[PDB]
């Protein structure tokens, strides 16, 4: 099926002493790749996934002078927004930047993005057809006439349409044996009486890749999602991902409800139930 | 300033059987601004080795950490996760429920 | 593979 590359970047300004904290990871599909913190000792961007160690020097030396070079950016913006929207130097102040390519089951370019936001809140981007730009105030608007003029979407589309796509394949191809790899979830159905009454049944879901999933109950072979209360699916630690669906019934009638698991790495959706 | 508080899960790595090594997570996710306290308790003592993932963020820009700490689970020993953030008043304790 | 160039605002 498709695939993707996003990279992430956070600064955070420091008012008092010093530079702003910066933290970039990378990612192929939901596997983190690489990394950079400015906290950290080495200064250098940093492997996360043994496929990438296949990289030689001159990339690690590379990708750490775009690393910083995108740190430097941050830096100078977190100045002109404090301006641009008349803050004082007292308060501490995030930028938030994601920018990557998706392609399809034929590994070719379908989709590209890059988003910016100030505070928390959308600033600017760039718009699906990689040619103009969304503004959402008028501060952002002084930025999209800047880019305009210096032609800033023509360099990036080249960059999403390109690189970006040439070497998620690249990425694809050395790291097969688990990127390319379905891991199927493992399910179970567990029971809890919270009184003489009243039943819980919780649907698990563990050990699975990657993290896209749906976990639905049904009554008597029909939806149901009243009294139902699904958890955000959460990583389990060692690159796989976790969630449960939990549902509450009337003692005795436990038969009625079945849980429906949809997942890649199921050829077919799988039903379970109580007993 | 938009401020998001917390979610908070907690919960181990694989499935808990007393003697068998595990890890003890502590899933942080949907806040903003990102300066976050994060504490992993055993009897409600802060545990010293815990470990985190770097920064990332969602969609629609709030963010996610998930700490981590190697640990044996026994019947008698009780876990938490202990969160502290500018949105909270006071800092939220939620437990470890193995039997969930 | 990051981006070889990023404009500041």
């Amino acid at each position: 099926g498709s695939h993707s590359m996003r990279y992430f970047f956070t600064s955070v300004s420091r008012p008092g002493r010093g530079e702003p904290r910066f933290i970039a990871v990378g990612y192929v599909d939901d596997t983190q790749f690489v990394r950079f913190d400015s906290d950290a000792a080495s200064q250098r961007m940093e492997p996360r996934a043994p496929w990438i160690e296949q990289e030689g020097p001159e990339y690690w030396d590379g990708e750490t002078r775009k690393v910083k070079a995108h740190s430097q950016t941050h830096r100078v913006d977190l100045g002109t927004l404090r301006g641009y929207y008349n803050q004082s130097e007292a308060g501490s102040h995030t930028v938030q930047r994601m920018y990557g390519c998706d392609v399809g089951s034929d590994w070719r370019f379908l989709r590209g993005y890059h988003q910016y936001a100030y505070d928390g809140k959308d600033y600017i981007a760039l718009k699906e057809d990689l040619r103009s730009w969304t503004a959402a105030d008028m501060a952002a608007q002084t930025t999209k006439h800047k880019w305009e003029a210096a032609h800033v979407a023509e360099q990036l589309r080249a960059y999403l349409e390109g690189t970006c796509v040439e070497w998620l394949r690249r990425y694809l191809e050395n790291g097969k044996e688990t990127l390319q790899r379905t891991d199927a979830p493992k399910t179970h159905m567990t029971h809890h009486a919270v009184s003489d009454h009243e039943a819980t049944l919780r649907c698990w879901a563990l050990s699975f890749y990657p993290a896209e999933i749906t976990l639905t109950w049904q009554r008597d072979g029909e939806d149901q999602t009243q009294d139902t209360e699904l958890v955000e699916t959460r990583p389990a630690g060692d690159g796989t991902f976790q969630k449960w669906v939990a549902v509450v019934v009337p003692s005795g009638q436990e038969q009625r409800y079945t849980c429906h698991v949809q997942h890649e790495g199921l050829p077919k959706p799988l039903t379970l139930r109580w007993e | 300033m938009i401020q998001r508080t917390p979610k908070i899960q907690v919960y181990s790595r694989h499935p808990a059987e007393n003697g068998k090594s595990n890890f003890l997570n502590c899933y942080v996710s949907g806040f903003h601004p990102s300066d976050i306290e994060v504490d992993l308790l055993k009897n409600g003592e802060r545990i010293e080795k815990v470990e985190h993932s770097d920064l990332s963020f969602s969609k629609d820009w709030s963010f996610y950490l998930l700490y981590y700490t190697e640990f044996t689970p026994t019947e008698k020993d009780e876990y938490a996760c202990r969160v502290n953030h500018v949105t909270l008043s006071q800092p939220k304790i939620v437990k470890w429920d193995r039997d969930m | 593979n990051l981006v070889p160039q990023v404009a500041t605002v």
